[PDB]
């Protein structure tokens, strides 16, 4: 009925893996970049 | 004459100096970063950007100077 079961089973343990080294890193980027809105500090001085 | 006249005006700082406290220059962080002051209203918008430079001592000035030269200074009122 499904033969490729070993298959996708094989590759889903391949993806699991990718996916556990590739998701901590992306967000790793994502953070950098994002880290110089992230602890950006305002200050209004109007004046007078 | 000089330096007859700087003994004769300035000697008057011997006696006695430097026997309590002396006073070297620690060195500074150079932080890459950003202030952006934002004000709507003045017409033109003023920029300043720079790196961190290697100080006055450093043989490398002329060619960062050589460099700068190429690049150098406009103003609306060259004729060039
Ligand atoms: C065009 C756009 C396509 C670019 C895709 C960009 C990649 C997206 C990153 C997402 C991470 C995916 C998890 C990684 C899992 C993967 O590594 O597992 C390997 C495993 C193979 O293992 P084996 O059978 O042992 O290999 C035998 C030969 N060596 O492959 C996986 O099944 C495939 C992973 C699927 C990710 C889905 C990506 C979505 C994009 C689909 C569009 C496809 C376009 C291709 C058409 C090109 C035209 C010629």
């Amino acid at each position: 009925a499904e033969p490729e079961h070993d298959h996708r089973k094989r590759m889903g343990l391949k993806m699991l893996l990718m996916m556990g080294l590739l998701l901590p890193l992306v967000y790793a980027m994502k953070r950098h970049k994002w880290s110089v809105l992230k602890s950006r500090k305002l200050a209004y001085r109007p004046p007078k | 004459q000089l330096l007859d006249l700087a003994q004769k005006h300035f000697s008057g700082l011997s006696g006695t100096y430097d026997e309590d406290a002396v006073p070297t220059l620690s060195p500074c962080r150079f932080t890459g970063s950003q202030i952006c002051h934002r004000e709507d209203g003045l017409p033109l918008a003023h920029v300043a950007i720079a790196v961190e430079g290697p100080g006055w001592a450093h043989p490398d000035n002329v060619a960062l100077q050589v460099a700068n030269a190429i690049i150098g200074h406009y103003d609306c009122t060259y004729g060039g």
